[PDB]
């Protein structure tokens, strides 16, 4: 069923959202379910084995609950503190960073482990097999894509490449909006051509000093699960606040094919899970919206309550972490 | 060498640095820039947060590569 709520232990409700969305992410939770971690984890003492050992315990604790049980994170909390003590206390803290925290400390307990004649696909191929022989994980089978970063000289038109890995992407909030700001809108302003001029010159090596340079990402590989970080963050170099722009994101359909460094039919993406904060920048409250992957049905995660909700619900103004999955 | 960030509304920035820059260094390097205070900047690349007392080389950061500035939502 996986209809269970989590425990609020004190401002925790950060560590809540996220632990939902990774529940239902379907691969992640069959994962813990069918136990397969078991032979992925590594053996040597303090390498951090509990903190797979307590997030798999959880996830299947939530997976064999009745509806509306509440489920303690207690223990799972003390190991995850103890990967990254910047956790250790009981103050108010971001999801985003959390996740990255989180699934880095999995990441590193069940990892399995110049170009310029090469056409740019090639030379992508080859970063690409180099990086997966440092990180070998089923938790990058899941999160791991590949972007492109395109740096043109406008003097002599030399474009230098480099392919940068990614776990999520994080993008900028477009200003603008016909009738709505939309998800399309934020992963344009991502992908765009950045000009770096007068004070962000870059030098250029083949012209030998600095000049006018275009900058463009794509996406060079696609991950299965994709995580869309909303930047709700103010330029104010004072008092920082939060963004509030309602972002439209699809809840099915979402192709990224335009995005992509090569056309693909295989970037097709429907959501699954959405983290919500409601607040400022300095103190608020974390929700999730969660989708089953087993009955295909919606449902609010808030501290510890779990509440069916329709999918005309699902987008607010609130979103914050968006996680779709290839469809 | 020179590295990037992609900012926070959509202008990307170029920094000069070192390898054996500490975190710590682009972050002021970045404030230089933004007026964004070190202690608020969280900065991703290849979906590692980048942290004080580590440096550049310490993540394998190379030329050109692009760091993603973002900032908190503190929620409880
Ligand atoms: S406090 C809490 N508990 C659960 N299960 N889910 C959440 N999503 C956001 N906050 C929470
Ligand atoms: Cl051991
Ligand atoms: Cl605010
Ligand atoms: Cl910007
Ligand atoms: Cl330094
Ligand atoms: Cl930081
Ligand atoms: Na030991
Ligand atoms: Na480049
Ligand atoms: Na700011
Ligand atoms: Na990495
Ligand atoms: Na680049
Ligand atoms: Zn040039």
């Amino acid at each position: 069923q996986g209809l269970a709520g989590l425990r609020n232990l004190g401002n925790t409700c950060f560590m809540n959202s996220i632990l939902q969305c990774l529940s239902n992410t379907r691969e992640l939770r069959d994962y813990c379910l069918q136990r397969l971690y078991m032979r992925d984890l590594h053996h040597g003492s303090n390498a951090h084995t509990a903190l797979v050992e307590e997030f798999a315990k959880l996830i299947q604790t939530i997976w064999t609950s009745s509806p509306n049980d509440v489920v303690s994170p207690s223990e799972f909390k003390t190991q995850i503190q103890r990967y990254a003590p910047r956790f250790v206390g009981y103050n108010q803290q971001d999801a985003q960073e959390f996740l990255r925290f989180l699934l880095d400390g999995l990441h590193n307990e069940v990892n399995r482990v110049n170009l310029d004649h090469l056409p740019d696909d090639e030379k992508g191929r080859q970063m690409w097999r180099k990086y997966l022989e440092r990180e070998d994980s089923r938790i990058g089978d899941l999160f791991v894509g590949q972007l492109k970063s395109s740096l043109t000289c406008t003097d002599c038109g030399y474009c230098s490449t480099v392919f940068d890995p990614f776990w999520d992407l994080s993008l900028p909030i477009a200003k603008r909006g016909y009738p709505e700001v939309t998800l399309m809108d934020c992963m344009r302003l991502f992908t765009k051509e950045d000009v770096l001029d007068g004070d962000e010159k870059p030098t250029c090596c083949r012209c030998r000093g600095r000049k006018r340079c275009i900058k463009k990402f794509s996406i060079q590989r696609f991950p299965k699960i994709l995580v869309l970080h909303l930047k709700r963050f103010s330029e104010s170099r004072i008092r920082t606040s939060k963004l509030t722009t309602f972002v439209n994101f699809p809840l099915r359909d979402l192709d990224l094919r335009e995005f992509a460094s090569e056309n693909t039919n295989h970037a097709v993406y429907n959501l699954y899970a959405v983290s919500n904060h409601s607040g400022t920048t300095m103190g608020g409250h974390y929700t999730a919206y969660c989708r089953s992957p087993g009955t295909g049905e919606w449902h609010t995660f808030n501290d510890s309550s779990v509440t069916p909700m329709s999918s005309s619900q699902v987008r607010t103004s609130d979103a914050y972490l968006l996680f779709y999955e290839l469809a | 060498m020179q590295i990037f960030v992609k900012t926070l509304t959509g202008k990307t920035i170029t920094l000069e640095v070192e390898p054996s820059d500490t975190i710590e260094n682009v972050k002021a390097k970045i404030q230089d820039k933004e007026g964004i205070p070190p202690d608020q900047q969280r900065l991703i690349f290849a979906g590692k947060q980048l942290e004080d007392g580590r440096t550049l080389s310490d993540y394998n950061i190379q030329k050109e590569s692009t760091l993603h500035l973002v900032l908190r939502l503190r929620g409880g």
